[PDB]
RNA sequence: AUAUUGGCGAGAGACCGAUAGCGAACAAGUACAGUGAUGGAAAGAUGAAAAGAACUUUGAAAAGAGAGUGAAAAAGUACGUGAAAUUGUUGAAAGGGAAGGGCAUUUGAUCAGACA
RNA sequence: CGUGGAGGUCAGUGACGAAGCCUAGACCGUAAGGUCGGGUCGAACGGCCUCUAGUGCAGAUCUUGGUGGUAGUAGCAAAUAUUCAAAUGAGAACUUUGAAGACUGAAGUGGGGAAAGGUUCCACGUCAACAGCAGUUGGACGUGGGUUAGUCGAUCCUAAGA
RNA sequence: GUGAACAGCCUCUAGUUGAUAGAAUAAUGUAGAUAAGGGAAGUCGGCAAAAUAGAUCCGUAACUUCGGGAUAAGGAUUGGC
RNA sequence: AGAACUGGUACGGACAAGGGGAAUCUGACUGUCUAAUUAAAACAUAGCAUUGCGAUGGUCAGAAAGUGAUGUUGACGCAAU
RNA sequence: CUAUCUAGCGAAACCACAGCCAAGGGAACGGGCUUGGCAGAAUCAGCGGGGAAAGAAGACCCUGUUGAGCUUGACUCUAGU
């Protein structure tokens, strides 16, 4: 909510650092198998239970 | 009705996050922690829940200090400085 | 006074716009070709109520 | 590319291909069978005058509960339709193919389209929802279309 | 073009509604760089936005 | 002397060979569900080498067609081969409220061995 | 008869193309099945004497995966209602501006907040997917910016209680 | 504003004008309505719907735990200037 | 509150807004319950009555305890019906 | 407002194979068999006879050396006292 805690504020920051894609540098290196960010979350889809 | 309008009233927690554990089982109005029961100093483990004790136990993390033992019991515990 | 964008951050670092957007729609792509196998694989065991109650006796 | 059965020389033809289309694969394909063994000049004014809705498209497989009319006389089917969607990606790839013909070196003026098909194509998938809390899949059909253009002779 | 901005900030600025703002027309190159607050401010003065007069309740009958 | 499905290091198998074998050959106790205890997946292979399609042209663009690389795009990142169900085009044939099947032969196609 | 592996053997086949797959093309056998030609494909595989077994499927309201007829069908009908011109654009029933008609009608379709959510706020660019039609738009895609307290709150007190 | 009234109906400030659309107007339906004469003959049964309805005046029974019944029943009026 | 005058006898003109009466069975009442087939004559209720208990106690709990509820209590009370 | 026609979008149940009747017999009520009547592409809206239509329908009887909830002066035990 608004009147929230640090430690959810911290766990929230972590989430939007995390909230972007692939660098595509990535899939230029040479015994890659990434393709995609499988780990990606939105707040439509899957709410992060904390 | 029980069900879809009875779902909306669902808006309080009654589980928190563990310190010890970092995950949603710190109860509030019991205070203890339904996977690792915190302000006691056992972890739960129940032999019963063997593939609760693969999620938890050692390995699953980083073991800072004790991946070292073993290269550090192969040269015999040793000290100074190396050599030339 | 910007002398920096993301842009040319990633050009500094190899790919280019080009690059960049066709790269880009490839993982759109792949995240649907996955997303569909998802719907797919689900729709059996999705409808599998444990308690359905059958409103209909009278 | 390899295309479909085609009984032709490829000197005096000239191809067109639209994969991973999304429209319906059912109507595309009587949109297809429409024009088969057509000459292009004739096709491309019937294509349009099924837009200003006169010249219907005959459904004559995939043609189950549909309404009727008149449009359909002239084909003696008396069920018919006037699909924009599939009319439209056909005639683009009609268009790619004259391009294509020109620049080999053909003459428009007697082009007939030898052989079109369509395909299906992978399904694109969404949940719809129904009651009692259950769900059930609302998915497209999509097509691939793939056409071949050549000049008459004898 | 897409003013769905300026006339929220015409508003805000104005000191009235959304619903009592005129963009005009005639001017919406001119209004789309208007994406500052001031460059409001300017638009109202030259007459370029207006606030519209309210839309009247009488009392007479009662 | 004895025990040892755990831990560290090693050596091997008439074992499994990606729906198998540990749940996991891959960012697997991961994603995800659930208030929680707990539950718990799927997913391997281009090619020797990216040489991953310069350039032209139609299109608003995706793309298409040529061109090109390659031993091979009947290998084009939806990539080893690429079955079947199911489907499209072409060709052959048949068809009065089913179809399919057994015995016998005509007609059409096809094969034969040629005793050369 | 057939299958996966094991021991021997044919100094076995093979990149001049192994296996696999397709073949109303052929031969052998009562049959299980074997063999050949062609097409495709690209790296290992067979015959004989024996050993061994996680060894042969039409079924189990079988398991997993995939796919169909139904079927371009049922249907996308609650919440009084949309219309004109221009601009942008490849493209406008749905975007933007203006003009008109209307509604919520102050126990509101307004303005703010608690829980809860987590950056959904704002801008630029953008429309493959999503918005069960469309889309140039968007709570979507991508990139960034953004939350300033001696006085508001927590912090302090105790309540039922732990 | 009406009105006893935060009712219902209409408007001001603010907000929205969102819910897939066009054409046509068959049956059967959903929701809403009307109906000759009769008036529950229908039906398990007056289910459903209709009638009444506000305010002022008059008048209001049995019974009663004397407090009620009771808006009993039943009649009349209602505008504008 | 009253009187004239007036109108296609209209006028709480839209909205809004009770159908009434005579008798029986039953439960006294207001109230509560079968969330998602039973709202009732069932449950509760005040009222009446009974029973136990004068604390080293009555009723009840705990695995046990230097342990507990009634009890911050004391028969005009607690407990059980 | 739907249905109906059109542009776009676009599922599901169910499905041995499938779909014209009469009589016969038969697991005693045939879509298929047998003997007959007949039989001409492809189809639209409706319909509710049939498909012993479909479904996580209702109860009825029985068996099981299968259970569970509850009661009692069933059998065997037990906390407490
Ligand atoms: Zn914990």
């Amino acid at each position: 909510a608004a009147q929230k805690s640090f430690r959810i504020k911290q766990k929230m920051a972590k989430a939007k650092k995390q909230n972007r894609p692939l660098p595509q540098w990535i899939r230029l290196r040479t015994n890659n198998t990434i393709r995609y960010n499988a780990k990606r979350r939105n707040w439509r889809r899957t709410k992060m239970n904390i | 009705g029980k069900g879809t309008p009875s779902f909306g009233k669902r808006h309080n927690k009654s589980h928190t996050l563990c310190n010890r554990c970092g995950r949603r089982s710190f109860h509030v109005q019991k205070k203890t922690c339904s996977s690792c029961g915190y302000p006691a100093a056992k972890t739960r483990s129940y032999n019963w829940g063997a593939k609760a004790k693969r999620r938890h136990t050692t390995g699953t993390g980083r073991m800072r200090y004790l991946k070292h033992v073993s290269r550090r019991f192969k040269n015999g515990f040793q000290t100074g400085s190396a050599s030339k | 006074r910007r002398t920096i964008t993301a842009a040319d951050r990633r050009m500094v670092s190899g790919v280019t716009e080009k690059q960049y957007k066709k790269g880009m729609k490839k993982m759109q792509q792949l995240e649907k070709n996955a997303i569909n196998t998802q719907i797919r694989r689900e729709i059996k065991r999705v409808n599998f109520q444990t308690h359905y109650r059958d409103e209909l006796l009278q | 590319a390899r295309y479909g059965a085609t009984s032709t020389n490829p000197a005096k033809s000239a191809s067109a291909r639209g994969s991973y289309l999304r429209v319906s694969f059912k109507n595309t394909r009587e949109t297809a069978q429409a024009i088969n063994g057509w000459e292009l000049t004739k096709a491309q004014k019937y294509l349009e005058q099924v837009l200003d809705h006169q010249r219907a498209i005959p459904f004559r497989r995939f043609n189950s509960s549909i309404g009727r009319t008149a449009q359909g006389k002239e084909f003696g089917v008396t069920k018919a339709r006037w699909p924009a969607k599939s009319v439209k990606f056909v005639q683009g790839l009609l268009q790619n193919a004259a391009a294509n013909a020109e620049a080999k070196g053909l003459d428009a003026t007697k082009l007939y389209v030898s052989h079109i098909q369509v395909n299906q194509a992978p399904k694109q998938r969404r949940r719809t929802y129904r009651a009692h809390g259950r769900i059930n899949k609302y998915e497209s059909s999509p097509s691939h279309i793939e056409l071949v253009v050549t000049e008459k002779e004898e | 073009a897409n003013l769905r901005t300026q006339k929220r900030l015409a508003a805000s600025v104005v000191g009235v509604g959304k619903r009592k703002v005129w963009l005009d027309p005639n001017e919406t190159s001119e209004i789309a760089q208007a994406n500052s607050r001031n460059a409001i401010r300017k638009l109202v003065k030259n007459g370029t936005i207006v606030k519209k007069a309210v839309t009247v309740h009488s009392k007479s009958r009662t």
